RNA sequence: AAACUUUCAACAACGGAUCUCUUGGUUCUCGCAUCGAUGAAGAACGCAGCGAAAUGCGAUACGUAAUGUGAAUUGCAGAAUUCCGUGAAUCAUCGAAUCUUUGAACGCACAUUGCGCCCCUUGGUAUUCCAGGGGGCAUGCCUGUUUGAGCGUCAUUU
RNA sequence: UAUCUAGCGAAACCACAGCCAAGGGAACGGGCUUGGCAGAAUCAGCGGGGAAAGAAGACCCUGUUGAGCUUGACUCUAGUU
RNA sequence: UGGAGGUCAGUGACGAAGCCUAGACCGUAAGGUCGGGUCGAACGGCCUCUAGUGCAGAUCUUGGUGGUAGUAGCAAAUAUUCAAAUGAGAACUUUGAAGACUGAAGUGGGGAAAGGUUCCACGUCAACAGCAGUUGGACGUGGGUUAGUCGAUCCUAAGAGAUGGGGAAGCUCCGUUUCAAAGGCCUGAUUUUAUGCAGGCCACCAUCGAAAGGGAAUCCGGUUAAGAUUCCGGAACCUGGA
RNA sequence: CGAAUUUGGGUAUAGGGGCGAAAGACUAAUCGAACCAUCUAGUAGCUGGUUCCUGCCGAAGUUUCCCUCAGGAUAGCAGAA
RNA sequence: UUGACCUCAAAUCAGGUAGGAGUACCCGCUGAACUUAAGCAUAUCAAUAAGCGGAGGAAAAGAAACCAACCGGGAUUGCCUUAGUAACGGCGAGUGAAGCGGCAAAAGCUCAAAUUUGAAAUCUGGUACCUUCGGUGCCCGAGUUGUAAUUUGGAGAGGGCAACUUUGGGGCCGUUCCUUGUCUAUGUUCCUUGGAACAGGACGUCAUAGAGGGUGAGAAUCCCGUGUGGCGAGGAGUGCGGUUCUUUGUAAAGUGCCUUCGAAGAGUCGAGUUGUUUGGGAAUGCAGCUCUAAGUGGGUGGUAAAUUCCAUCUAAAGCUAAAUAUUGGCGAGAGACCGAUAGCGAACAAGUACAGUGAUGGAAAGAUGAAAAGAACUUUGAAAAGAGAGUGAAAAAGUACGUGAAAUUGUUGAAAGGGAAGGGCAUUUGAUCAGACAUGGUGUUUUGUAUU
């Protein structure tokens, strides 16, 4: 259970937390968690998504499904990946909204700052 | 304390065809010309308004007190009495059961847990993992959202890590032979609680 | 109005008590705020006994004649007899009380020994000193009941 | 993309000047292809960028007269702090901690002992 | 045994009850002290590539500056070589600014977007007239500066 | 105009409803008792009845409910002397 | 019945709650349990605790819905008809042809207050125009109001109202010239000065108050989807300055 | 129907006050004291309503006093322990 | 002729300050009535509502002109108690404190009245610098009708002797905490249902972490977080051991005997009336008017007045944290609270739409689905739409969307019908339905005799 006296055990403050959380609380709330080679090379759980990652659905109607993703939907609290879509009877391609959660990330887009991100976390690289 | 108030509202009055009840006027509302002031009316007031002053916590005799404690220490003692409160006791070799400074100093939950095994209230502890379900009312929303039985009640005399470790322990409770709280020595008013003692903790009894 | 056999009661609410009704709600939260007050004063005057030293005095009235209890401070004439200033008495955390009187020898050398034993048992540091720490007691009430 | 204010204040003031001028020229010819056409976040650049501009200069030409008000007591009010006027009116530190003779005696000859009971 | 009331192993209507839910209220407790002439609270106008409302903001107008994070915003477009970076963001923080007309509201007035005076600069072959840009001009009190008035009153003669 | 059509389309009122005679009954029944009788669905009028509708009778009485006004009622008061 | 402490390691997405059901069982009853449909996420028995706990009425509150009833009625202002066009559709729109009326204290042409885009064009009929609508003061998108001369602005009337000053505990009241020390323009000395200057006079003694009172000055012709004494062309005038 | 005329605009008079060629008239459909909010959920011996079942027991409209007579206290009748 | 002083002016003179907002609490002024008294006028409501002025984070009060009558206590404030008491009250209705006692918090003090008189030693302001919440120098000015030091009754001052004791500064290393930032555990392994596993069933793992929330259903182990711990920045700032550095040297304070003194607040105390107020009653406080003091005097000592004592303080001047308050503002944690006619009026573009000239009044209004995947396409129709399709787990989720009650309607259909219908007892007829004969029975001709 908790300790501290700073942290509320209430539903409706943490719901009105998670729906009105900015941008930044958000991409941090979309942390999604690596696979197991991944995790195997640098040390690393989870880590915040990125638009140009690779991930791995392995839950839901398009389990075990790759791809990289198109957008991160923040206010939508989702991640669009190319190659997960939905066909409209028109004929037309409507991105489909997975959850970072539900996904694993196959390859990491790493610049800079990921790079220090993963030194900071206890990665070996 | 003023719900149902926040309105200029004054009875018609009769010769108008309607109910004497207070109507809310003015005009091009919907709301003018509506009953107001009144429990049976929608927007009033309640009957008789919930108040603060209202008696919350009822004095107790401190003898009254003590004396149910001793009564549930004793119903604990008793065996029958834990079984018709379900505790799961069938396995216990006999009650009162007595455990030594080793548990009274443990310090890892795991080993917690496998002292709980090897004493035998690892089935109280399935049951209330088990019966860990969710409530039927408003209290899921009003932060009450599971319920779940209730485990042992480990007692002890000296804290030395034990409190954590049973503390993450689900449904086990922790408790100081000095204080011994009749709200678990008799959950629900139930006598007859699955109490763990110590060595230290018999001797401070006494 | 009236009724049966019933005593003939002084109820004192025939104003707004409604608006005047104070409920002591915070009885559990004020008590720890004053511990926690305490404690955080004990910590800001670290070697400092959290107290001042009073003297003993016998409760004025015909009905507690018999008692006696704490007093506010310790006469000038105490001071004197002690062997110090009024001035000092008061840095060095003597309550003092000038207004006060001597007219009984018995309250006179009780509160003389209090302020001696108060002085053998206390140890003033000085200015410039080592800062020799000496495990502050918590009540100078507790420490000369 | 948009000016920067780094090298905007690397650039001097006359370069400042005939910068914003550019960027309002700019404006005014967007402003008119934005009336002929249906769309264009340009001009939101445009004004992003004479806003960086407006806003160097404008903290230049502080900066320099707080330079030349440095030192000497009565400086713009526009240039003093603007904390609140409650805290304004206050007592300043030195003020608060000003004692008399009397009492700085009194507090020099008897300050409070630090005194603790053991034994 | 036609048309015209009652009840459905029955549907379809009208209507929005019940059930389930809740970024909302209501009470309790704890911590803190912070509005305004350095122009507040409140108004009125306006500001978005597509906004009417709501949010935010003030002609630097759904925002500028600085810092932190790190790659978005997204309803549709738009600059993705900014994406290993002095750097996206309807992000967070927030210390520099901007802050239209008002409003205690302050040049005089105000059912006027009315009417003045002073200083500087520029233009009209101009100290006076007109126009443009910038800076000002309220009252009641306190300390000080200067200029004064009073046979109120001292030093007491060309 | 009413009337019949096409289109449009309310409201008052409504315990349930709607045939009488007598009886008794809160002493003037649509219902109860006794008898007369009694046959779908209806249209235009009509003003006997529904003690028809409109309004918690305004006449009268009660209330230890008011208010307007008056005075030589009780108690005060501005002003004035 | 809504919640709370225990227990049933109770029921449940293989279907909880809820709702419907001249289907069944049990209890004298309050009601409980089950069968069958709909439904998709929670809920119940037992021992206790607790209360904003049970509806047929209160000319009860809010909302919804009936009979009346396709009924009363859509009857003042003299009045409409023929053809064509457009349109899915015309008693209602447009055009033409008739017949009429208002009959110059108009059913005409403008304005004040008020309204605020209702003006105009193009699309356009879901709602409104108590019938209809292809039309509209409706809906959607846009366009439109141009002044030295017309008004405001200036003046003061009835009156309102700061200042000095006096009341009032005070919000504020009186008072408008009264018991106030109430004050701005000319040839101007002509060159570092300066409405400080060798100079001059007074006496309304704030301000607001009229788009009908007073008042400086513009007319004609043409022009637009809409503006014109405002635009254009011509011909003038007044004020201020030089 | 040439005037004690009719009328627009601007003004002044504000609630126990105004205004009234006088009707208790008018004072924003409100006038024998406007309207708005609050005190205020004003008081009411007086009307109206007062929500599940079963079981057992089961009345009074009478005494005395009361500005008491539509109400109370009191005794009586009734229940429970 | 020229300088002053006093008083009063004027400046768009130099520099400042006040207004207004805000009411939850706080300090006052003003101030009702409804109501109760079963009527009503004193009374009560109430020293309240409304109105007015003024602050702060608290305000106010506050270190006795106190309480007491005791073996005395010892600033103020708050709580428990005193106590529904003493007392007030058409002595009716009603109202109604305070001392003591226990506790929380504790903080004490400083001006006037003193000749510095061997030196106005004091202070604002303008300049010039500096280490700028200020310091130093100089010069105007204020001020002798009094600015410093010295004293505040608890005392204290001036003199004659007495063995003594205590230092001064502005920046850091860690210090309640403020703004905060970051890192640190473990399955998404396998089968079943499902659209989706977060459900069920096996095997696990972590746990000072099984609080909470989100993810396509009830998730410790999928994510954020939670528990314990590390670390990094920007601060108000004494919680002091050491700090880069000259010696403040007669220099301030305390103290022991004596001697002389010992200034102490005036239209104020007090008194008489009037009004209000209080439990304060021959008058508790406040205020108006009249009179008007004194120096061991003055005030109080709850019965008015002499007279004699005693006790206790020292007014008419002032400052001060804490304990206390808290329907406002900012931040945070919760509940046996309410759950869209409830809960604030407002869960939503709510003080919004709308009404009134105006003061002001003031609603209604939540839910598709996991995801719009929001119905491509064909056909009828002028069109709206329909039919067929299609998406979806579901279209018995299609803007009028979770479930979709009742009133009130149209239609599968069933029965009834001479100026009502409905109901009870009892059968009949039609429709429909439960209960009950494999039940714990024969020992062997039927069998599907460890199943009988």
């Amino acid at each position: 259970a908790k300790q501290s006296l700073d942290v509320s055990s209430d539903r409706r403050k943490a719901r009105k937390a998670y729906f009105t959380a900015p941008s930044s609380q958000r991409r941090v709330l979309l942390s999604a968690p690596l696979s197991k080679e991944l995790r195997a090379q640098y040390g690393i759980k989870a880590l915040p998504i990125r638009r140009d990652d690779e991930v791995l659905v392995v839950r839901g109607s398009k389990k075990g499904q790759e791809g990289k993703i198109s957008s991160v939907y923040r206010l939508k609290f989702a991640v669009q990946v190319d190659k997960v879509t939905k066909e409209k009877v028109n004929g037309a391609s409507v991105p489909i909204n997975l959850h970072p959660s539900k996904l694993v990330i196959t390859k990491l887009h790493l610049d800079k700052d990921r790079k220090a991100l993963i030194q900071r976390k206890g990665g070996k690289l | 304390e003023k719900a149902g108030h926040q309105t200029s509202a004054e009875s018609w009055g009769t010769g108008r065809a309607v109910a004497r009840i207070p109507r809310v006027g003015g005009g091009g509302t919907g709301r003018s010309g509506q009953g107001a002031f009144g429990n049976m009316c929608r927007g009033g007031r309640m009957f008789a308004p919930t108040k603060t002053w209202r008696k919350w916590n009822v004095k107790v005799n401190h003898n009254e007190k003590r004396y149910a404690t001793a009564s549930a220490i004793a119903a604990t003692a008793v065996a029958s009495l834990v079984l018709a409160r379900g505790h799961r006791v069938e396995k216990i070799p006999e009650i009162p059961l007595v455990v030594s400074t080793d548990l009274e100093s443990i310090q890892k939950t795991k080993e917690a847990v496998a002292a709980l095994k090897a004493v035998g209230a690892h089935s109280d502890l399935l049951k209330v993992l088990k019966s860990k379900k969710l409530r039927a009312g408003k209290g899921k929303y009003r932060n009450r959202r599971w319920t779940q039985r209730r485990g042992p009640l480990v007692v002890y005399a000296e804290d030395n890590g034990i409190v954590k470790a049973l503390r993450n322990v689900p449904g086990v409770e922790t408790a100081n032979v000095a204080s011994l709280n009749l709200l678990q020595l008799a959950p629900g008013a139930h006598l007859g609680r699955f109490v763990i003692w110590t060595e230290a903790a018999f001797t401070k009894l006494d | 109005a009236i009724s049966k056999n019933l005593p003939i009661l002084k109820n004192h609410f025939r104003k707004h008590w409604q608006e005047r009704v104070k409920v002591h709600f915070d009885q559990a939260g004020k008590k720890v705020s004053r511990r926690n007050a305490r404690a955080t004063r004990a910590a800001k005057i670290a070697p400092r006994p959290l107290d001042l030293l009073r003297p003993v005095v016998r409760a004025p009235t015909v009905k507690y004649n018999r008692k006696v209890r704490a007093g506010r401070g310790f006469t000038l004439a105490e001071v004197k007899a002690a062997g110090l200033t009024a001035a000092y008495a008061r840095t060095i955390g003597i309550a003092v009380d000038h207004r006060r009187q001597n007219r009984n020898q018995e309250i006179f050398d009780a509160n003389v020994q209090r302020l001696k034993e108060y002085q053998s048992k206390i140890i003033v540091f000085p200015r410039n000193g080592k800062a020799p720490e000496a495990e502050q007691v918590l009540s100078a009430a507790a420490t000369f009941p | 993309a948009g000016v920067k204010a780094y090298e905007l204040r690397t650039k001097s003031k006359e370069q400042l000047a005939s910068q914003l001028v550019d960027l309002k020229k700019e404006l005014a010819e967007l402003k008119v292809q934005k009336l002929s056409r249906p769309s264009l976040p340009k001009i939101k650049t445009v004004r992003k960028s004479i806003a960086c501009v407006l806003t160097v200069i404008n903290e230049q030409q502080r900066e320099a007269v707080r330079q030349l008000y440095k030192g000497k007591k009565y400086q713009p009010k526009d240039l003093r702090a603007k904390k609140t006027r409650a805290l304004r009116r206050a007592l300043t530190k030195f003020e608060a901690s000003q004692v008399t003779e009397k009492q700085r005696k009194k507090q020099i000859a008897f300050p409070q002992r630090k005194y603790a009971i053991k034994a």
